[PDB]
């Protein structure tokens, strides 16, 4: 009663707390760096050839 | 809103505009023969009439599945005239009068899809 | 995406929600007691439903 | 805990929660007793517009009859969900030791048995609502994808 | 068990289960107050739960 | 003859003086004979006043804001990818094409 | 996964795109 009942938060309440996560460039930039790196490498071997 | 009949009225605007060019090219073909080889202008007319009649067949088919029977009645008499062309398969003055009405009919009904579509989209 | 969302979680809804709704569909044959309070109440009922 | 629920400032609901020795209602009382925002409204109408303005953030706790009337006989932007927590009952009174208690009690039971009180309730609560019953047949939640989502 | 069924829809008619008392008996003036006290104390709800 | 109580409240036993307020007060003091009105049946009232059988049942209910239809936007299919992703794809599309040429 | 109103919209959009492409490949 004095420790768990008089608490600010609840364990059973905020169990899932799932929210719709809209993807952004913060985690997709990994493929954009390789994309530009591939273009730079392709232009380099083209000039060497 | 967004209904199947509202989308059918949207495809008509893109397709009926192509039917306008056909009836206009027919008047140009009739005007060339009136001024005056000859088989070229007539054979090209036979190749143009087939798509014009088949495209209108979709207009009577799209609205049939769209439950918009108030618009189908404005296109059934147009399809009935195509049956007379296929059943029988001077003539210059007759074909001229039989082509000017096509440009006026394909245009007055064209403005319907430009307005009947708005009567459903913004009416959400 | 929708087919993956279907097989992941299921949401089965009841075919009915009240008595005034099943009286209009008339697709589910509902029965009561032979002689008792329910039969006597449904016998002398002034409401239309 | 995402939605804060409150009741009347001074009413029978606050007195009931203060003396409710139930674990389901005890945790609710300690939550409503300590809260930074306003979890107690003086006027029932001020709490009603607070629910309409919160848009899914304030769950007002009121009686069943007042909740059904404020949902039907008013612009229905809010609805009633769930069953009754406790059980109460109205009733007409009579001075202590009066000859107008017997026949009056028999008349109340007679009206409630002949289906008259149910008719009067359905007439004043549903047959005269503000927004009425638009689409009385509850539209089932279509699991399929709508057309506007890919419009 | 086996909990294969469930309850749907609200109550159509609402009647009450009253504690009987003989007519000439003087126990009504006590049992009424006792039932009201037990209802106000929230004991009937806990007993039902 | 029907008349409305002047106090406009139901009233209970006052804590200072043992006097009933509102409709229940006018009944005990003989000012009224019948009080037909929404009156919750309680212990303190029945102990001094007579009650009839409950003509209406009720209970503490919950009232929440009715969720609207929430009509999705016209471009709702562009939600899984942010606006920054869609533009960066187009700029990477033209960039790859010019490099390929 | 797709409502019956979308399946009817896909078929007519398919034939519509087809006839539009045929008309475009005709003026040339
Ligand atoms: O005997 C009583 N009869 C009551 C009747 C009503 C109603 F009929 F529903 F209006 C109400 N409301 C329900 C919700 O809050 C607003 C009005 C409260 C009542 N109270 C509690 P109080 O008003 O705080 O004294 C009584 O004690
Ligand atoms: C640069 C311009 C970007 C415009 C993005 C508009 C997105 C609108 C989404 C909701 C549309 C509701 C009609
Ligand atoms: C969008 C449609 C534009 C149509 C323009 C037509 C111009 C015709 C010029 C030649 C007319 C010859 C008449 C004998
Ligand atoms: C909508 C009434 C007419 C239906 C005609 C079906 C062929
Ligand atoms: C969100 C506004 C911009 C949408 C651009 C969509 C581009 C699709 C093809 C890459
Ligand atoms: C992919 C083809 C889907 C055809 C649907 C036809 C109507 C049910
Ligand atoms: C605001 C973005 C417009 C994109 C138009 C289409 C580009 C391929």
């Amino acid at each position: 009663k004095w420790w768990y009942d008089k608490g600010e938060c609840g364990s059973g309440g905020g169990d899932s707390k799932e929210k719709t996560s809209a993807l952004s460039l913060s985690n997709v930039a990994g493929v954009f760096y390789i994309l530009v790196g591939g273009l730079g490498l392709a232009m380099l071997v083209a000039l060497i050839e | 809103a967004f209904t199947f009949a509202a989308f059918c009225y949207m495809l008509t605007l893109v397709l009926c505009a192509s039917l306008i060019f056909f009836v206009i090219w027919h008047i140009i073909a009739f005007d060339e023969l009136r001024t005056d080889n000859i088989e070229r202008i007539c054979c090209l007319l036979r190749k143009l009439v087939v798509p014009e009649y088949s495209i209108h067949g979709l207009f009577c088919l799209m609205f049939l599945c769209a439950a918009e029977w108030v618009t189908l009645g404005l296109n059934i008499p147009l399809l009935f005239y195509h049956l007379w062309r296929y059943f029988h398969r001077d003539i210059l003055n007759y074909c001229q009068k039989e082509s000017w009405c096509k440009l006026a009919f394909y245009l007055l009904s064209f403005f319907y899809y430009l307005y009947s579509m708005v009567y459903t989209l913004v009416s959400f | 995406a929708n087919l993956a969302a279907f097989l992941t979680v299921e949401r089965m809804v009841s075919p009915i929600e009240s008595a005034e709704d099943l009286s209009k569909q008339t697709e589910i044959a509902y029965g009561t007691l032979d002689s008792g309070s329910t039969k006597e109440f449904f016998r002398r009922s002034k409401i239309a439903v | 805990t995402e939605i804060a629920y409150g009741t009347l400032e001074a009413g029978s609901t606050k007195e009931f929660f203060r003396r409710s020795k139930i674990a389901v209602f005890e945790k609710m009382w300690t939550y409503m007793k300590s809260a930074e925002p306003s979890v107690f409204v003086r006027t029932t109408e001020e709490g009603m517009i607070r629910v309409r303005k919160s848009k899914g953030k304030y769950a007002y706790l009121l009686e069943s009859t007042m909740n059904e009337y404020i949902e039907q006989r008013k612009p229905c932007d809010t609805m009633k969900v769930g069953g009754n927590l406790d059980s109460k009952g109205y009733g007409i009174a009579t001075p202590k030791g009066s000859a107008l208690r017997g026949p009056v009690n028999l008349a109340v039971l007679k009206l409630s048995e002949q289906g008259v009180l149910d008719k009067l309730k359905s007439k004043w609560w549903y047959d005269k609502g503000e927004c009425g019953s638009k689409d009385s047949g509850s539209k089932d939640k279509t699991s399929a994808l709508s057309l506007s989502n890919v419009a | 068990k086996p909990c294969d069924t469930m309850k749907v829809g609200g109550n159509l008619d609402s009647k009450g289960y009253g504690i009987a008392t003989p007519k000439g008996s003087s126990l009504r003036n006590a049992v009424n107050l006792a039932v009201l006290k037990l209802n106000e104390q929230g004991l009937l709800d806990k007993l039902k739960n | 003859r029907l008349e409305i109580v002047s106090d406009g409240k139901y009233g209970a036993r006052d804590p200072d003086t043992k006097a009933w307020n509102g409709m229940v007060g006018e009944l005990v003091y003989g000012r009224a004979d019948v009080a037909v009105a929404p009156l919750t049946i309680t212990l303190v009232r029945e102990e001094v006043i007579d009650f009839s059988k409950p003509f209406m049942s009720l209970g503490i209910s919950i009232m929440i804001k009715k969720p609207q239809k929430s009509k999705p936007g016209v471009f709702s299919f562009l939600d899984p990818l942010a606006y920054e992703i869609w533009m960066c794809i187009v700029f990477a599309y033209i960039g790859v094409s010019v490099v390929l040429f | 996964p797709l409502a019956y109103e979308i399946w009817m919209c896909i078929v007519f959009a398919y034939i519509g795109v087809s006839v539009v492409l045929f008309l475009v490949s005709r003026f040339s």
